[PDB]
DNA sequence: AGGGACAAAGGGCTTTCCATTTATT
């Protein structure tokens, strides 16, 4: 053997979600689908920086966007679609043997548990961060091929097994191991409260006017699509020293929080993909990072 | 005798916009007609011509200022610094609601050619966004231009783009006719000699700058000759309307 | 301006009039053209760290090079065959394809893939023609990141940012 | 030893309340609810400033806004509703090594005192700010989790002992040392008299023909929520000669007076919270100043 | 037949250079 990866390799991305929708409803009739749209409101406060001390008796006025439910309705809708794509060996870019050789080294792998644990996310209510937290009862109902389904309640945190989520993880690997595609709706009930406070995503923008800018197509809220995509790619809990899930990355990196998990330990990814390559048998953990960072796509430079 | 087939509010969200260098935007017209030799190798549908309209675009970010998207670390030995956020480079993103009508002769069936087109729409992608929902196409036959008109009129929320041509350059006919530019085709500098990071092995490169031109977006309704509304390749490296300079 | 030249010259010293530094920064992709240039053709350079040398008023050699057309007086050779061939050996082709598109495009019974780089002339007259003729429908962006001195001087000069053009099209109501 | 705080730290609310709503009934008759909308009025009255004593004889016109109680009702309603969130010691932006070692020093805090006096203050009627001044008798009802509450006279001032508010204290504190939340619906009563002017929340504007521009929330006046957080957590008085109640802020700053009460003198948030990082041993009344400004949130940041 | 030498290719860390001119609806 003795073969060196290419300069660039490259694969799509296999799950592809769009932007969520936000409405207003009720708990009791969910048909009045009144739209959640975004306000601009001048707020009068203190500074109080770290340091300059000085400055600790003056007033800031900032502006900034909000968006808040209606006094009339208590529940949110939050609308969107997942579409699941197969075929996840071919390669984009420097395919060569180097893609064939890994191929053919992880044709073995677990694909029941990539696929529960990536509905379970959706399942769970993952794709919410802030709209989660503070709704009394949440609601699920997910529609894929006119075979409608709802859900109760989950554990987040812990994959819990159950008969519901097993079916459409049944359907899901069928599609990831061959060829073709699966689209499931899914529809989001909240139970909030009278005038609560909805969540939507925020801009990288560098305007002069507002201090904070949210996501909204034609002023309605809405969440961008690449930010949901990070809740279903949170599967990873083989890392080391492994407390929660943590985001599918080639190096395990979350740069909120400013650590990196996986990297530095002969660990990430491109010390195991050369392995696997080389004749070096791997664990049943780290032949499903390999294929969850494929899933994931990405284009890997030399 | 021709045929077209007509697909309406089609919904593409994440359209990277960045269509040149100096144009962020609509994306142009040469991505509308590599669509539809992709649908000809993928399918095996001939088509000749492509149309589009816009029913809705919106480029998101502030009105001024595109928003920047969050880069994560993808490239080997970048090990040390993982742990920081990343280098960023440019691109923005775009949602829209578009309108998209072919012009191919099938000389077949007509209940097996929209099955063959849903069967393409669930697949591909409008130029790097997702497609979340469309409607059901229809098959449409015109032959004079007495006929032609219904095909026109049948998409009707639209806003087709068509040509104007160039007078001196882009800057100046953008100052002073106040029009918007679009890239339609490509002039090549110099041949690559070494296609080992190529992705065909086989293909001769080219490296290749953009060439504009000046475009104008109008009601459909209010087109006199449909075939001004049209665009395909043909000439050297680029992109021409049927019916001329409008 | 010959002991500017032969200090460009010293270090890594490039002159090109396409590059694709403009799209990522991480390409090292110049190409200059020996068709385009004319009386008001601007061009762009590149050395490492963007090192350079002051002429005791505070201008480098790109702020020299392109004020009152100097950069086709030395072409032209109208100020001798001194300076006319250190020039012209500056200019020189630096080629790379990693970390750029690449497409197809049909020609003549065949494909070709081609690569997309960017105008070195387009983005500086862009900017500085846009401001003075009073053309509000534009997008300012400013590339090279916290340290512009990596991409090209033009970078390093202007950090106000190049103009792009507006082409979000009207919507039906 | 000695490690410094990362550059970036956020703490997300801790305390959600809604934007309050103003009926008009009458005292004997709780349920006869009406809206006060606000109208637009034109005033004629003189001009009078420090400087420029020769225009005092040209009476300016001037066009604001008005809220009052209509002549056949005598009793002003405020409606809101206030939640309570857990889990105070999770940061949002930065990881561990500083809020992990901050959470070891701040455990043994005294979370009854807090959630006695966050609660104090809604039930005396500190949240009103102008319709208490000049009121007969007040009256403020709290439903929590199918259970009512009634409060007739309680001084602002002065943080008394009763039996009701540690009914509820008992149960915001175990929300705010473990997980979880908690809802209030308040109601507020006061007897105001027949034709009385009712004070809604201003809202800044740039050079409106409006002189006065009052909040309304579709023609029907209300309150700004973060107005109202404001009367919650003011339950500061243990800064350095302390004799009133000021709101929890780093600095202490009010910027009405014009002076910072906190700043200054070592006393501060950022100086309290480098010290107990590295080991120093806090004081048991400013553990609770630490820990009520995690729980109103911020940015505390190199 | 196999550790040791002979020299390469990745990889962490440590510099390093380096400067505008803001209206737009």
């Amino acid at each position: 053997t003795k073969l060196k990866a290419p300069a660039v390799l490259a694969y799509s991305r296999k799950i592809n979600p769009t932007n969520a929708l936000m409405f207003a409803v009720n708990w009791s009739d969910r048909d009045n689908t009144t739209a959640v749209m975004v306000g601009t409101k001048t707020v009068a406060g203190t500074q109080s920086v770290r340091g300059n001390p000085n400055d600790a008796d003056k007033g800031n006025i900032q502006t900034v966007n909000f968006a808040n439910l209606p006094h009339n309705k208590n529940t949110l809708l939050v609308k969107y679609n997942v579409k699941f794509v197969g075929d996840v060996f071919k390669a984009e870019l420097g395919g060569g043997e180097y893609s064939n050789t890994l191929q053919t080294a992880l044709e073995n792998t677990d694909f029941g548990t990539l696929a529960y644990r990536y509905v379970y996310n959706i399942a769970a209510g993952r794709t919410l961060w802030r709209n989660r937290v503070g709704a009394e009862s949440i609601e699920t109902v997910i529609t894929v091929n006119d075979q409608t389904f709802t859900f109760s309640d989950l554990l987040v945190n812990e994959f819990d097994e159950d008969v519901d989520v097993a079916e459409i993880a049944d359907m899901v690997a069928g599609v990831l191991s061959g060829e073709g595609f699966v689209t499931l709706k899914v529809e989001h009930y909240m139970l909030l409260g009278e005038g609560s406070e909805v969540f939507p995503s925020q801009e990288f923008v560098e305007n002069s006017k507002l201090s904070k800018q949210l996501f909204d197509l034609n002023g309605q809220a809405a969440m961008h699509d690449q930010k949901i995509g990070n809740a279903i790619r949170t599967i990873d809990t083989w890392y080391e020293d492994a407390t929660t899930p943590i985001a599918v990355e080639p190096y395990g990196s979350v740069v909120r929080n400013g650590v990196a998990y996986r990297a530095g330990n002969k660990t990430d990814l491109f010390t195991l993909m050369d392995g696997a390559v080389n004749g070096k048998s791997l664990t049943e953990e780290d032949q499903m990072f390999v294929t969850a960072n494929l899933i994931r796509g990405g284009v890997f430079g030399g | 005798m021709r045929k077209f087939i007509i697909v309406k509010n089609v919904k593409v969200d994440g359209i990277n916009a960045k269509s040149s260098d100096i144009t962020v935007g609509m994306p142009p017209a040469t991505t509308f007609c590599g669509l539809g030799e992709t649908m000809s190798i993928k399918t095996g549908i001939v088509v000749k011509a492509v149309s589009y309209g816009s029913v809705k675009f919106e480029v998101r970010g502030s009105r001024f200022n595109t928003s920047v998207t969050k880069f994560a670390w993808q490239d080997r030995g970048n090990g040390g610094k993982a742990n920081n956020n990343s280098p960023i480079q440019p691109k923005p993103l775009a949602d829209g609601v578009f309108t998209l009508c072919f012009e191919v002769e099938w000389e077949d069936c007509a209940e097996v050619l929209v099955d063959k087109v849903t069967n393409f729409i669930n697949t591909a992608r409008i130029a790097g966004g997702t497609i979340a929902s469309f409607n059901k196409p229809f098959v449409k036959v015109a032959k004079d231009a007495e006929e032609l008109a219904s095909v026109k009129n049948a998409m009707m929320p639209c806003y087709v783009v068509v040509d104007c041509g160039v007078e001196v350059n882009i800057f100046e006919d953008a100052v002073n006719r106040k029009l918007q530019p679009m890239v339609n085709g490509y002039k090549k500098l110099e041949k690559i000699v070494d296609n080992k990071h190529m992705r065909d092995k086989f293909t001769p490169a080219y490296l290749a700058t953009p060439t504009y031109t000046m475009i104008g977006y109008k009601m459909v309704s209010n087109v006199d000759n449909f075939d001004q509304a049209l665009w395909q390749y043909g000439e050297n490296t680029k992109v021409k309307t049927i019916g001329g300079i409008y | 301006i010959k002991e500017m030249i032969e200090d460009f010259i010293s270090k890594g010293g490039l002159i090109f009039t396409h590059s694709g530094r403009y799209t990522n920064t991480n390409n090292s992709c110049f190409i200059f053209n020996k068709n385009d240039i004319g009386v008001d053709t601007k061009v762009d350079m590149y050395t490492p760290k963007s090192a350079g040398i002051k002429n005791e008023e505070g201008e480098n050699l790109w702020q020299v090079l392109n004020k009152a057309n100097m950069f086709y007086r030395i072409y032209s050779g109208e100020l001798g065959e001194e300076l006319q061939y250190l020039l012209k050996s500056c200019c020189t082709a630096k080629e790379d394809v990693t970390t750029l598109p690449q497409i197809y495009f049909k020609n003549g019974e065949g494909y070709d893939i081609l690569v997309p780089i960017g105008n070195a002339h387009n983005l500086i007259s862009g900017t500085e023609y846009l401001w003075e003729h009073k053309y509000y429908n534009t997008f300012t962006q400013k590339l090279g990141g916290s340290n512009p001195q990596n991409c090209t001087h033009a970078c390093n000069k202007m950090r106000g940012g190049f103009k792009q053009f507006n082409c979000t099209p009207p919507q039906v109501e």
